[PDB]
């Protein structure tokens, strides 16, 4: 349940960002556009530098983001701000991959992000009410 | 340092 829903949400946001075009998932998408576009514009210079260092240009470089995610969580801190930030950076990456015509890599990118989130944080997500907790955390 | 920045951004919320 949670993996499928998380992948639907994350990949839809990533595809919409790269190409510029139930109720819980709709409001989660609505949240990602508001907060996630905000993070991207607020941190554009830092995100550019990060993408440069990581050098993500094809689908074997996609695993870089999952390594970044494990590193980010390795201090033992979990919160919705970090999760939305990681998805926002993923969207920043998918935007670049489409420009170099690596649309091949958009969904595998969304899958790697979802993989790390659900597998290493499954019970935290469930305890927090999943994507309903995400929406409420970032609500109005 | 990439991790430290993403952590800082996220922990700001």
């Amino acid at each position: 349940e949670l993996y499928r829903q998380s992948l639907e949400i994350i990949s839809r946001y990533l595809r919409e960002q790269a190409t510029g075009a139930g109720a819980t998932s709709r409001k989660a998408l609505e949240t990602l556009r508001r907060v996630g576009d905000g993070v991207q514009r607020n941190h554009e210079t830092a995100f550019q530098g990060m993408l440069r260092k990581l050098d993500i240009k094809n689908e074997d470089d996609v695993k870089s983001l999952s390594r970044v995610m494990i590193h980010v969580f390795s201090d033992g801190v979990t919160n919705w701000g970090r999760i939305v930030t990681l998805i926002s950076f993923g969207a920043f990456v998918a935007k670049h991959l489409k420009t170099i015509n690596q649309e091949s890599c958009i969904e595998p990118l969304a899958e790697s992000i979802t993989d790390v989130l659900v597998r290493t944080k499954r019970d935290w997500l469930v305890k927090q009410r999943g994507w309903d907790g995400f929406v409420e955390f970032f609500h109005v | 340092a990439i991790a430290e920045q993403l952590r800082r951004i996220g922990d700001r919320f």
